[PDB]
RNA sequence: AAACUUUCAACAACGGAUCUCUUGGUUCUGGCAUCGAUGAAGAACGCAGCGAAAUGCGAUAAGUAAUGUGAAUUGCAGAAUUCCGUGAAUCAUCGAAUCUUUGAACGCACAUUGCGCCCGCCGGUAUUCCGGCGGGCAUGCCUGUUCGAGCGUCAU
RNA sequence: CCCACCCAUACCCCGCCCUCAGGGUAGAAACGAUGCCCUGAGGAGUAGGCGGCCGUGGAGGUCAGUGACGAAGCCUAGGGCGUGAGCCCGGGUCGAACGGCCUCUAGUGCAGAUCUUGGUGGUAGUAGCAAAUACUUCAAUGAGAACUUGAAGGACCGAAGUGGGGAAAGGUUCCAUGUGAACAGCGGUUGGACAUGGGUUAGUCGAUCCUAAGCCAUAGGGAAGUUCCGUUUCAAAGGGGCAC
RNA sequence: CGGGACCGAGGACCGCGCUCUGCAAGGAUGCUGGCGUAAUGGUCACCAGCGACCCGUCUUGAAACACGGACCAAGGAGUCAAGGUUUUGCGCGAGUGUUUGGGUGUAAAACCCGCACGCGUAAUGAAAGUGAACGUAGGUGAGAGCUUCGGCGCAUCAUCGAC
RNA sequence: AGGUUGACCUCGGAUCAGGUAGGAGGACCCGCUGAACUUAAGCAUAUCAAUAAGCGGAGGAAAAGAAACCAACAGGGAUUGCCCUAGUAACGGCGAGUGAAGCGGCAACAGCUCAAAUUUGAAAGCUGGCUUCGGCCCGCGUUGUAAUUUGGAGAGGAUGCUUUGGGCGAGGCUCCUUCUGAGUUCCCUGGAACGGGACGCCACAGAGGGUGAGAGCCCCGUAUAGUUGGAAGCCAAGCCUGUGUAAAGCUCCUUCGACGAGUCGAGUAGUUUGGGAAUGCUGCUCAAAAUGGGAGGUAAAUUUCUUCUAAAGCUAAAUACCGGCCAGAGACCGAUAGCGCACAAGUAGAGUGAUCGAAAGAUGAAAAGCACUUUGAAAAGAGGGUUAAAUAGCACGUGAAAUUGUUGAAAGGGAAGCGCUUGUGACCAGACUUGCGCCCGGCGGAUCAUCCGGUGUUCUCACCGGUGCACUCCGCCGGGCUCAGGCCAG
């Protein structure tokens, strides 16, 4: 298994200047950061669960957070991608988990949120006071902020008490049975129509 | 060792700028050493040589003998001093070529450039020693 | 060049009587013209198999083993024998491992060149900068020509701690010939063991042998390994009362007489 | 025996190998975005006291202005530089200029230094003739101005 | 049929080399133990397989390495070591760098390929240097004259010329003065050679103008397009006069 | 009992012995002469006796034929990459792989970091799917090593079973 | 006057006023067009290859890009690129072969503008011309220029709160500019120290180069903080003032809620793709709809469900880069190498032309490149200088081999060359020269044995300082003796 039938020799990458693309990397990082001083370098970005079911187990960063999530949490949308937070309007939330925690994680940047007034000698009721200007600040908001628990706890103590008693009939024999009804659902309603037509018919 | 990314320590290049340099980098170039009681005087170390100034050959086997400089021939990186010279096949007078760096200037030409180079080397000098001490 | 010995138009001349089939310059006026081309052997032609840069320049290694090897060169510094064998000036060096206080290197104590040279001599690696010194030698062969113009030996290296002792004293230690400096969470095998062999002598501060056990343990996934022997005396475990007392007796001796 | 041929050695030839060198190639890495009708790239022809080329330049022609440096250039000739200076230099920088005939090449042509047209100015006795100088005259398309054409639609 | 004698790398005895096999060698006075000691057997080799060593360019370490009181290179009827590839020294020459050891690395080892480039032999002072009838005397110049010049003679082209002029092509070869080497398949004082200068004057001679065979713009139509057709077209394609 | 040739390996003692003050018994010593240098030895040139086809290359079984080679100097031809497979060394080991990337740096080096991912840890079936202990992870015969000398029996092989 | 006088529409003219396009470059980029050699035994499917050549068009990047997406999950959420998915799903004569995408990790992140609405209580919009810079005109435009809305919504309501404009600006950063440490100390070799020895010094500088031979301190530079002078930008802590005519945000809602057509889609043909049942593009024919339409990788009907919202448009970054400009480097090459070119090289030269296309570096530290004499017509030769060297003479560093000349030695009756072994001649390397041990005699000295103290060690061995008083130790010179010594031999 060789591709090499093709004029393989005109379009053969190296890559003698990955040291030197880390560098410029860090030098491009180094000067936004100096640009964006003192906000932090990147925005704040929510936490999804991936898709399939291979990676359903597992959540992320996402894109933006949802129109639905900073409405309940209280930032309009276009105060929100002023003041570091990515907006995202094509997710939705079809479940409540998902978007109470975002809405928490909106609530813990919003109170940790320092906002300088535009107009240092007119401050205003929304613009944070001048004596709680200063703290210890942050600059990394994947740091800060990141995917504290991206999988599920692997392991839980509970009392010999508390043990399920499980599915009646055995696991296996449970999983066979959704399996063979998900198979028949519909064989047996098409006998469900058969049957019914034949009581009308023969009442 | 050079620490700053815009010098370069290949010796293809120095050779090449050396010996292609123009006649106002040649002068920087042929620059020789004051002597002691001028270094005392002015405060200077090494001065760029021109027309007019009396040196005192210390390298070579034209040592010991002093003379004005008759010429700066930047061309092959040479000065013509008076009286340091051989003699042809026929007998004429044809100087013989010192490199500044085999001599030692005693007396300077002075005129109001040579002032200003002194007196901006020696304030240069002295504040570098006043912001080092 | 991809295209070194192949700018030319030259083709064969045939099968005949008087000249080999080799492909010929054609045209003519010019010292060039029927002249051959293209191949290994001719003038001015491409060579066998031109060198190609994705040639496989860069070696991976296991992190496990350079972890290793570093403390195996490490383990061999401190054996003064190894030093002498490579060729280190050790005579007057009053114990090794050397610690010197991190009071005489920290901060700007030794951040002068003469500072750092004097607490060289006071320490003793002296002999070791003197002989860097006058083994300075000019390069055999076309290195002088593509910038490797000088070779001496390799003396002292410094190891220490850049958050007890400071910076300052490598900027004290750099314009000293053969004397390197190391920093004691960044240790390099090309400077533990130079040229593959082992017994650098390594000049180390409070603060660097202070911090080493915390350095090796911070690392992730190595552990110190396991020798594969504990007793590495092998006469005295030869020569021991347990393997004594069990062998049979010589059945001859180191020199054995002719018998006819 | 010599000559001749061949062998060995020393010196001298022929030739340019070897060794050492290297203002050059080759490969990698980093940085930057800037040609042209306000006439480009390229071509031709010229320009130095004494040059054919390379280099630089355009009839202001190995060059002008400006800024800086500060005493050269050099093969010869000849001049310097009030050296206590509006200043040497085949010097550097470079923001002001000059920039022949051409070339996308633009009046029509060009295998011709060919033939025109429009408008000014100057000179020769000159309202008419002759000569010189200066500024213009390509195509496609856009916006606008102005002059028009057509029972194409109307009003009157 | 008999006796004696000759000699193969065969057989016997001894020495030495290598390989293989079998033993010994630590309460180490103990060893390049990857060593040493003892004993025995064996020895050809294409294709092919394997091991060890020698050499070249470069890199890390090291030898406190060599060197203008002479590095590298080169020559040598001068020596030493190795079975060998090779290594080392002496002598001469020469002028600026180079080597040993352990690792690393490769554009790493030549008698051939009717190779590749360059250089040089025998042939060999050889084949030739014999078409176009032909040269001779005196003087001058000069170092030198068959092939320079002047004169004196003899000849040839024979007007479809070996003459006097042009078109194409060339570009200074034209003229004067001077000239070492090179070229003029000899010779050269001569030269279309070399060096420095000079020389081409138009209203009337040609070009320039006209159109021929033909070629190219424009209108317009094709073509992805570089561009193709089109040259009078399916174009509003312009001249003159008069005016109270 | 004579006559002659070639050879002298080893390097304190040990042993087998004998003719036993010692010896011919597990390998040469003793005495004497000339010379002490080109005398021995070595290198080069040449003569002499004997010996001895011109090299590759190709062909088939082999020669012959054929083809290349006037001479000399310098180049001059199984390399590099990707992916397999077996063997050697090394690290870790039911795990292993830092180097896509991030941090850091004395700055293309070195050092440090971890999510995912690759391979391995489970197979079989076209697929839906299902999914590896009756037993000290079995019985029998071998089998190195160990043993309390009764046996226990590694690796591996044959064979009958189990999932 | 109406047979006139005009308003429009369309089409023209002008060296009209003002503008723009062309060509070059093209490594990378966006398209069009498009092979064959090769690999398949050969060979019309295929492969090479959706490549080379050809054509058109940009920029510092281009392109793509804010879902008519992926999915089927507890759902992700514009584009690009790297790793992985994965040599996998899939396609393929007679098989050689070909070959994605979702998810996941990372680099980088940025969002928006129109058409479809009546401003209708006032075209509120704009090109150009003239300006006294206040404006005023000629016009474009109602077959629609501003404000408002773009699906994330919005419009209309209700409702009560919040938001905004200018002007300085300390200070900082970017780019050119002045300036920076230390021996030419003594001796030797040498033509010349930059070599060797001695004594110093500087080092945030011991990178590199030059200077008559290997120079940290002779010279240029090199390191680091700064320090002079100048311009243009950007960022920026703060501080002065106007305040609501106007616009803007948030919450809720009966209602309304326009959303791109020869387009989508279908058939067919060619081409292309892994999508030769599930791909894209183009041509011809047919040709839509309004909870409609597209997609949901096996054809169809029916009933559902999930996702977006095409046929209009813009947009940095992460990504590419054999072209250009500036720069730094290398276990690369060292003048037949390395680019064809280290040199007046894309030059000389060849070809009608398209094109083809070389050879060629090194005197010496410094020309000091040979005065003068003499012989020659001259080139040159010989003396004699110059140099450290002419055994460096502009044929020039070193100067191999083939091949040649001279000198010296030798062999040769139709080949030489080679192996073994003598011999002759020529020329050489070794070896040797005496060592060691005793016995006398003569000198010069007491680092002889024992003891004491100190010190170190291997803890019983040594060294050091006092003690020897010469029958004891150590050197030197004369004699004698033994042993061992080189080559060839009996």
């Amino acid at each position: 298994n060789n591709h090499f039938r093709k004029h393989w020799q005109r379009r053969v990458r190296c890559h003698f200047d990955q040291p030197g693309k880390k560098v410029t990397r860090r030098l491009a990082r180094r000067a936004k950061a100096a640009a964006l001083a003192p906000r932090p370098v990147d925005k704040l970005r929510p936490i999804v669960r991936c898709p399939t079911v291979k990676y359903n187990r597992r959540t992320r960063l996402g894109r933006g957070f949802t129109l639905e999530e900073l409405k309940a949490a209280g930032i309009p949308r276009l105060l929100a991608p002023t003041i570091g937070i990515a907006v995202d309007h094509r997710r939705k939330n079809l479940s409540e988990e998902s978007l109470a925690a975002n809405v928490q994680r909106l609530k813990d940047y919003k109170a940790r949120l320092i906002l300088f007034p535009r107009k240092s000698n007119k401050p205003k009721k929304a613009d944070t006071p001048k004596d709680q200007q200063t703290a210890e600040t942050t600059t990394s908001l994947r740091t800060s902020f990141g995917v504290e628990q991206p999988l599920a706890p692997g392991f839980t103590e509970i009392s010999k008490s508390e043990i399920p008693a499980g599915i009646e009939g055995g696991a296996y024999r449970a999983l066979r049975k959704a399996r063979s009804d998900a198979r028949l659902v519909g064989v047996r309603e098409k006998r469900a129509k058969e049957k019914a037509e034949a009581e009308a018919n023969k009442k | 060792m050079k620490v700053r990314p815009t010098v370069s320590s290949s010796r293809r290049k120095a050779r090449k700028a050396h010996f292609s340099a123009p006649s106002s980098v040649r002068r920087v170039i042929m620059s020789a050493p004051l002597s002691k009681e001028l270094r005392e005087k002015y405060n200077v170390r090494s001065i760029p040589i021109r027309k007019g100034d009396e040196v005192q050959i210390v390298r070579g086997a034209h040592k010991d003998k002093e003379g004005k400089v008759t010429s700066v021939y930047r061309l092959k990186y040479v000065i013509h001093v008076e009286r340091v010279t051989r003699e042809k096949a026929t007998g004429q007078t044809v100087p013989i070529g010192i490199h500044p760096s085999n001599v030692v200037i005693t007396k300077l030409h002075l005129d109001k450039d040579r002032e200003n180079i002194l007196a901006r080397i020696k304030a240069g000098r002295e504040q570098v020693a006043k912001a080092k001490g | 060049s991809e295209k070194a010995g192949h700018q030319t138009s030259a083709e064969s001349w045939g099968t005949g009587r008087a000249v080999a089939r080799i492909p010929r310059v054609s045209g003519g006026g010019t010292h060039r013209a029927g002249q051959g081309a293209f191949g290994n052997m001719c003038r001015s032609g491409r060579m066998f198999a031109p060198t190609k840069i994705w040639r496989k320049w860069h070696v991976k290694i296991n992190q496990g083993q350079k972890r290793f090897a570093t403390a195996s060169a490490l383990a061999a510094s401190a054996v003064a024998p190894l030093l002498m064998a490579r060729g280190h000036q050790v005579s007057t060096v009053p114990e090794v491992p050397l610690v010197v206080d991190s009071a005489a290197v920290a901060g700007d104590a030794v951040a002068k060149t003469a500072a750092a040279y004097k607490l060289l001599k006071a320490i003793g690696a002296g002999p070791d900068v003197e002989k860097v010194k006058k083994s300075k030698k000019l390069r055999a062969g076309k290195g002088k020509m593509r910038g490797r113009r000088h070779r001496q030996r390799r003396g002292p290296l410094i190891v220490y701690s850049p958050e007890h002792d400071g910076k300052e004293l490598v900027k004290g230690f750099r314009n000293i010939p053969g004397v390197e400096t190391c920093p004691v969470d960044a240790l390099n095998l090309l400077q533990l063991a130079p040229g593959g062999h082992l017994g650098r002598f390594i000049v180390w501060t409070s603060a660097a042998i202070k911090q080493l056990d915390a350095v090796y343990e911070s690392k992730k996934g190595f552990f110190l390994p396991a020798n594969i022997v504990s007793q590495a005396d092998l006469s005295r475990l030869i020569n021991s009362t347990e393997i004594q007392s069990v062998l049979r007796a010589p059945k001859g001796e180191a020199r054995t007489k002719r018998a006819c």
